[PDB]
Formats: structure tokens, sequence, C-alpha cells
């Protein structure tokens, strides 16, 4: 590790990535048809 | 088949982060829905947090796999 390596900063990946919320979605539906 | 044209977006989403990353914006994904969705039922919670956990086998994350499991909120 060191002051130039890639450091992933996941807090902003997931804004970034919109929140994931096609996943909240998909998740969301998987979780109200459970039984 | 395909997938569900919802799970491939999903998995778009989730290519924008780093592996090490996925399982705990899995996490926060998993509460937000939860709490703005007001899901309550002890089936329906855990079937929440379980699907969130499962997300990175099919979006291709093989150095992932399955995150683990940890204790629900509330
Ligand atoms: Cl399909
Ligand atoms: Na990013
Ligand atoms: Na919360
Ligand atoms: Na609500």
């Amino acid at each position: 590790a060191g002051p130039f390596g890639p450091r992933p900063s996941c807090p902003s990946q997931f804004v970034s990535a919109h929140r994931l919320s096609a996943c909240q979605i998909w998740i969301h539906s998987e979780a109200t048809s459970a039984g | 088949q395909q997938r569900p044209p919802l799970l491939r977006l999903c998995c778009t989403q989730l290519h924008l982060q780093n592996p090490q990353c996925t399982c705990s914006t899995l996490r926060r994904a998993a509460m937000a829905t939860r709490t703005r969705q007001g899901i309550q039922a002890a089936s329906q919670v855990q079937r929440l947090f379980e699907t969130a956990r499962h997300l990175p086998a099919t979006c291709s994350f093989s150095q992932v796999g399955v995150c683990p499991f940890v204790a629900i909120p509330a």
C-alpha cells in the first residue's frame, strides 16, 4: 500500500454507482416474495 | 435464459465498484431498502439481506463470492 496506490474509496464508488439503485429495486422485489 | 433486465442493470452498477467494496456497499443498499420501504416481516427482512449478499456471484465477482452474513439491524 502507498500514497499512490489505487486507494479505493467505497462510499464514493457507491454514490458514483447510483447507490446501486437497480440492485436496491432487485433486493426489494426479492424481499417481498418471501413465503 | 438471459437474466431479468433489472438484475443485469444491478450488475452493471456493481461493476462500477472494486471487489473489496462490494459487500460493504451491498449491506448499505440493503439497509437503505429495508428502511425506506418499511420492511419488517421477519422472512422478508431475511430474504432482503440474503439477496443482497448473493449478488456478487451473479455479477461475476468471483473473488468475492457470497458476502458474509452479518446480524441484521433492529
Ligand atoms: Cl428471464
Ligand atoms: Na467511482
Ligand atoms: Na438504517
Ligand atoms: Na415506507
